[PDB]
């Protein structure tokens, strides 16, 4: 019942800074893709038109491959800061 | 322009979020949607002065009590929140205020406490009792209602110049 707590951030300019979100050993990219755009109301949205990527720093950003277990992709060893933008 | 660290607390469901998002994006939609922890940030005039407000929203649920020392140690001031509706978490209210003291170590930390939810009729705790803990540990009493929007500005906008009186 492994996971961890991620905080994903928007693109956007709507005064949220980051809202944090769970992954489990079981998620696969749609799935975190999906479970962000609800935290972050994207509910019309489709999660196909969505990226994730992991801030590794502000010159670094690990893109998440679109079917790949999140849980095993991101850099565990980085920080936990991820950003929900449009492919 | 000064920046202030509000941390709103409080029991599962009592309208932190709701609360938090009010302020910063003016609207309140019903949705059930647990909090983990969720950051926000806001320029806003206070007394004629713009000042940033960052906003820590909390999690209610006991299932994210470890957190509660990091964000506690790094908050500026806290907005307790209990609904009017829920005996418990006005009980619980009791708790986070002295765990926050004996975490930062201090009588004097910037606190007001929010009766939230005063929109719905069937009120099971009475203003009287909460202002007089309010009384008690000398800090403001507001109700507030995410909903309609009611007291909300005054609850944060309370706490910003709490946090100011003891900087
Ligand atoms: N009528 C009414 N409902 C409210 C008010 N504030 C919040 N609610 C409703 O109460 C429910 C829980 O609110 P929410 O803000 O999610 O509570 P929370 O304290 O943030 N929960 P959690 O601790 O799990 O993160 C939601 O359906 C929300 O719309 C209010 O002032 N009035
Ligand atoms: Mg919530």
């Amino acid at each position: 019942g492994d996971c961890c707590i991620i905080r994903v951030s928007l693109d956007v300019d709507n005064g949220n800074m980051y809202k944090s979100i769970l992954v489990t050993s079981q998620d696969k990219a749609p799935t975190v893709i999906r479970k962000a755009m609800d935290k972050h109301n994207l509910d019309e949205d489709e999660p196909e038109d969505y990226e994730l990527l992991q801030i590794i720093s502000e010159d670094h950003k690990l893109k998440i491959p679109e079917n790949a277990n999140v849980f095993y992709a991101m850099n565990s060893a980085a920080n936990y800061d991820f950003i929900l933008k449009k492919r | 322009m000064t920046e202030y660290k509000l941390v709103v607390v409080g029991a599962g469901g009592v309208g932190k979020s709701a609360l938090t998002i009010q302020l910063i994006q003016n609207h309140f939609v019903d949705k059930y949607d647990p909090t983990i922890e969720d950051s926000y940030r806001k320029q806003v005039v206070i007394d004629g002065e713009t000042c940033l407000l960052d906003i820590l929203d909390t999690a209610g649920q006991e299932e994210y009590s470890a957190m509660r020392d990091q964000y506690m140690r790094t908050g500026e001031g806290f907005l307790c929140v209990f609904a009017i509706n829920n005996t418990k978490s006005f009980e619980d209210i009791h708790q986070y205020r002295e765990q926050i003291k004996r975490v930062k170590d201090s009588d004097d930390v910037p606190m007001v406490l929010v009766g939230n939810k005063c929109d719905l009729a069937a009120r099971t705790v009475e203003s009287r009792q909460a202002q007089d803990l309010a009384r008690s540990y000398g800090i403001p009493y507001i109700e507030t209602s995410a909903k309609t929007r009611q007291g909300v500005e005054d609850a944060f906008y309370t706490l910003v110049r709490e946090i100011r009186q003891h900087k």
